[PDB]
């Protein structure tokens, strides 16, 4: 078996740095170092990476480089009773894209709306706004601001919708974006790594070109100084509670995307003598440094706003696409030189969602192609295929109820699913294969054995940590709820199937793929326990 | 197959003299994988030195690593009698794993002349057919020296052995062993058996013999 | 406390087949990838084979490859290698090494065992003792010789007075001659000791379990 290489190697390191680093680095971690103790925060932060994220990041990493195949193929050569991890990472993948792309057709959408003298989410005095209108964000939630009003009546028309049942009508602005977002991905995939690796180095370097100006930018602003202080004051009593530690440990691993076979297909595609170890610690520290470079560009304008605009930290300080949509671009529209930072920063958001999914999807065709040989044959127009059944699914967000669908996949299809097909990862490389195995798998590869340190990380705290944020993920669930909205009984479970269906296949293929071998049980058990290498 | 020849083979030094042995690599070689071993006679390698310049447990830091790509090279900075060994580069970058030519460290020492010895064959020997004149040249140096075999005068040049001894611990000298073998018959009739030792040390080679009578 | 010992080893035809082993101890053993080097008499190091900690990678020289197999026992704590269709050019010391990390080359060699491959044939040594020849009583000192011709294989133990003349003795090596092995010694006694005590040089080749004294007597 011969497959493509990089045709260069920080090919795939920007391919693996612009995978990793994403949304959630500008748009969570500042959020939670303002919310649990500043740089206090950075200690738990840093505890859970050693220990958590960072042995999970390696192992794929290795994984990928030494297996030689995608995520399918892989683990059924390694475990072949566990070979549904295989097929529930795939699976995840694909929910995840059914939802987490129409992110980045709001950043176009958005990008499209600034070629203006005056952008259109500064005044409360269009046809969209409503008399609760008011100028910034504050303590009542029937009062709004006048960029949440933007966001919510003239891109989403949320209010022109009462539930999941009634998506209504669809926006076709706005299905345009989710267009162009599709095309992109294909005219940078459809050829393999041969041009993925070219593309990235654009939407992976520019997130750094527009954080290099947007931190010059608000660092020169009234109030700047101020926001740092909301970001890192030390609080060392939030170290004392759980919250943050679990909070550090979500993060950690959320943010390192690891098990999702995107860094195994990524660096399935390496030269097998490759320094992985030396892979893996640069690109995962390049990620949290980039959080750290973030988190200032982010709260320093944060701090304009409670200075030069008169507004609660508490009613600013927030995370998600509120943050990136409705308060940041306010920012903006009062800022001098205000069109030019919203181009730019909406930009920073398309790139840094782009690379993030080239990986997802790479998952699916290396790890499809690996497995069959028919759909390895026309890759061209295999990713053709799939990426119309992303964009058909995809028109459902793009209707005027589209954030209540987008919000319902948030918290179901991908979340909770991923965290047991890696927990079910992690016992499966260091128990049934074992370290022992693994540990001669890398120093073949790279000339020497991991630590000790690294195999107690990858046997002992890495099922506890992810224990550890599955716990803590669950006793946060309430059922689930948006604003005023309730959902009803019936979404809140097929939820719960689209969290399952991908899942489901780690004990289904386990219990299909062992009837279907011979022989008596133990006698059996070992066949599925035998490694395809230990095979020949 | 990446050859790693070494030079000097043998390099004469003395206990206070700053060497320096190098490592020619006929491929390139990373920093990481290039290695040296000492081994003294009738011992097993020791690891000197890994990755070009790390010493390992022991190793006096008197002894140095430097070099990359091609070229690599072991720097003893004040030799010390008791590093008269030889020394071995090995490349751990690609298989096979090679070694190199090796560096033997001999010390050098006042000039010597052997004390040469003569031998004729024991009574005991030709009661079989055959008789062994053997001449030894014991403590001197430098190693070289060359002998002559001579019957009745007339240089008899074929059936030879000749043995050298590793350089003496003690006296930093070395010690040669040569011993002609004729048939008992072709022994027997000839008279004068000379045995003539010519070395650095002397203008005149120097020459102790023996006849069979007397 | 970490140990490496080889066994096995001696002669063997050509075309034959022994099997060596290491014995590790004084560390984990079953986490450490294990190498066979060896080296040839004209002291040349040629590594053979690497097996790695859990056997699952194996690497050959080329010189060596399809006739040679590496082996491990962790339970036990041993290295194995094994060979077939043996060439004389095989004849060398085997040295077992450890060397797990490749950035850090062979920690530990063990102390060899050595394998001569050669159809020559066992004979045992003639010893011949070596006087000097009538010459005048020269210097306080008199040097005296032994004589051991024709053997094979190696070694030979040559020793005076059964170890209680260590001082002025020189053993030179012994030199292969159409097949078979010839060594001399020569042992340098103050002339006032000889022809008093008996000087004696005592061979000892196990390979034909030869074990003959020689004393010098004066010609
Ligand atoms: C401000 C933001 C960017 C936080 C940055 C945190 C990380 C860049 C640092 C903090 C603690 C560091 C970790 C602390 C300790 C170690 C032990 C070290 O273990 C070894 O020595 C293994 C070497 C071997 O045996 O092969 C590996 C590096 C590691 C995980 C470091 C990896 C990089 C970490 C996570
Ligand atoms: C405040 C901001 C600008 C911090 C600076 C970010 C930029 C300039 C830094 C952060 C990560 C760096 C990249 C990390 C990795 C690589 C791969 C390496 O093999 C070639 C250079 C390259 C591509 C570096 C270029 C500079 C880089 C992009
Ligand atoms: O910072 C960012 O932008 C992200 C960094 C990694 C890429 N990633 C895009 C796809 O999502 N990858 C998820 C994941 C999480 C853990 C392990 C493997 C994959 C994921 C899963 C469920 C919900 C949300 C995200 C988002
Ligand atoms: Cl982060
Ligand atoms: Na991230
Ligand atoms: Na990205």
């Amino acid at each position: 078996d011969e497959r493509e290489t990089w045709s260069g190697k920080v090919d795939f390191l920007l391919s693996v740095i612009g995978y990793a680093v994403g949304l959630a680095n500008v748009w969570r971690f500042p959020y939670l170092c303002y919310k649990n103790g500043g740089g206090a925060f950075l200690v738990p932060y840093g505890i859970m990476l050693a220990v958590g994220g960072i042995p999970l990041f390696y192992m794929e990493l290795a994984l990928g480089q030494h297996n030689r195949k995608g995520a399918i193929t892989c683990w059924g050569r390694l475990v072949p009773l566990f070979k549904g991890i295989g097929y529930a990472v795939v699976l995840i993948s694909f929910y995840l894209n059914f939802y987490y792309n129409v992110i980045i057709a709001w950043s176009l959408r958005f990008f499209f709306a600034s070629f203006t003298n005056s952008l259109p989410w500064t005044s409360c005095n269009n046809i969209w706004n409503t008399p609760n209108c008011r100028p910034f964000e504050g303590h009542v939630e029937g009062f709004q601001s006048a960029a949440s009003e933007y966001f919510n009546r003239y891109i989403l028309e949320l209010n022109r919708s009462e539930g999941i049942h009634d998506l209504g009508a669809i926006k076709w602005d706005m299905a345009l974006c989710l267009l162009i977002v599709y095309l992109i991905c294909y005219f940078s995939l459809w050829k393999g790594i041969s041009t993925s690796g070219k593309v990235v180095w654009f939407t992976a370097l520019f997130p750094y070109a527009a954080l290099l100006i947007l931190l010059i930018r608000g660092l020169t602003l009234p109030g700047s100084f101020l926001g740092i202080q909301y970001y890192l004051t030390p609080n060392f009593s939030a170290i004392y509670k759980a919250e943050v530690w679990a909070d550090a440990a979500t993060q950690v691993f959320f943010s390192l995307g690891p098990g999702l076979g995107s860094l195994l297909a990524y660096a399935s595609y390496n030269k097998y003598h490759n320094n992985v170890y030396k892979d893996a610690l640069l690109t995962s520290f390049i990620n949290s440094a980039t959080s750290f470079i973030a988190g200032f560009v982010i709260f320093s304008v944060l701090g304009y706003m409670a200075h030069t605009l008169g507004v609660r930290i508490e009613d600013v300080a927030t995370s998600g696409p509120g943050l990136v949509f409705v308060v940041y671009p306010a920012a903006i529209a009062t800022m001098p030189a205000s069109t030019f930072w919203a181009l730019i920063f909406f930009m920073m958001l398309a790139t840094l969602g782009l690379d993030s999914q080239f990986g997802t999807v790479e998952a699916i065709i290396t790890a499809l192609s690996d497995e069959f040989p028919k759909i390895k044959r026309n890759r061209e127009l295999f990713v053709a295929g799939l990426f119309s059944l992303y964009f058909v699914v995809g028109l459902a967000s793009c209707t005027q109820g589209g954030f209540y669908f987008f919000h319902l996949l948030d918290r179901y299809a991908a979340g909770y699913s991923i965290l047991v097909a890696v927990f079910f990862e992690a016992i499966a490389v260091s128990w049934i294969y074992g370290t022992n195995r693994f540990s001669e798998d890398i120093r073949d590869m790279i000339g020497f054995p991991p630590g000790r340190y690294w195999q107690v990380c990858w046997r002992f705290v890495a099922p506890i940590f992810l224990l550890f944020i599955t716990v803590y993920l669950l006793i946060g669930y309430e059922p689930l709820t948006y604003a005023d909205y309730v959902y009803p009984s019936w979404a809140n479970a097929l939820g719960w199937c689209i969290a399952g269906s991908s899942v489901v296949m780690i004990p289904a293929v386990a219990i299909f793929k062992l009837l279907s071998t011979p022989g008596s049980l133990r006698q059996r058990f070992t066949i599925l326990t035998t490694p395809w290498r230990d095979q020949q | 197959e990446n050859v790693l020849t070494q030079s000097p083979a043998i390099m004469s030094t003395s206990p206070g003299e700053k060497v320096t042995m190098t490592c020619r690599a006929s491929s390139s070689v990373g920093s990481s994988y290039l290695h040296w071993y000492q081994q003294k006679s009738g011992a097993s390698p020791k690891l000197w030195i890994y990755s070009t310049s790390n010493l390992a447990s022991g190793v006096p830091a008197r002894f140095s690593g430097s070099g990359s790509g091609t070229s690599y090279s072991l720097t003893i900075s004040s030799v010390e009698a008791e590093d008269a060994a030889t020394y071995y580069c090995q490349q751990f970058s690609g298989y096979p794993l090679t070694f190199g030519s090796g560096t033997k460290l001999e010390m050098k020492r006042a000039d010597a002349a052997p004390t040469v010895s003569i031998f004729p064959p024991s009574s005991e020997q030709l009661t079989s057919g055959g008789a062994s004149v053997v001449c030894f040249l014991n403590n001197f140096y430098p190693k070289d020296i060359n002998v002559k075999w001579k019957i009745d005068g007339s240089e008899r040049q074929n059936g030879v052995l000749n043995s050298w001894t590793d350089q003496d611990s003690k006296d930093s000298t070395y010690s040669m062993s040569s011993t002609l073998t004729l048939t008992k018959d072709e022994y027997e009739r000839h008279n004068s058996y000379t045995c003539e030792a010519t070395h650095k040390t002397s203008t005149s080679p120097i020459v102790k013999s023996f006849n069979r009578n007397e | 406390e970490v140990q490496l010992v080889e066994s096995g080893g001696g002669l063997v035809k050509p075309g034959g087949s022994l099997k060596l082993s290491c014995a590790a101890s004084g560390f984990t053993f079953s986490s450490y990838a294990m190498s066979w080097v060896r080296q040839s008499p004209e002291k040349r190091l040629e590594w053979v084979a690497e097996i790695s900690s859990g056997g699952r990678y194996i690497y050959y020289s080329d010189t060596v490859t399809g006739r040679f197999t590496i082996s491990r026992d962790n339970a036990r704590n041993i290295l194995h290698l094994e060979m077939s269709s043996l060439r004389s050019e095989d004849t060398a010391m085997y040295y077992c090494a450890r060397g797990e990390v490749r950035q850090r080359g062979f920690d530990y060699w063990g102390q060899g065992t050595t394998l001569t491959v050669s159809s020559a044939k066992t004979t045992a040594p003639s010893v011949y003792p070596l006087a000097p020849v009538c010459g005048d009583t020269t210097g306080s000192s008199v040097t005296l010789g032994c004589l051991v011709k024709g053997y094979f294989p190696e070694p030979v133990t040559l020793t005076w007075n059964s170890g209680s003349l260590s001082s002025g003795v020189h053993t030179f090596p012994a030199v292969l001659q159409s097949d078979l092995y010839t060594l001399s010694s020569s042992v340098t006694v103050t002339s006032s000791t000889w022809p008093s005590q008996s000087i004696t040089c005592n061979v000892a080749h196990p390979a034909s379990s030869t074990k003959v004294d020689k004393k010098i007597e004066p010609r």
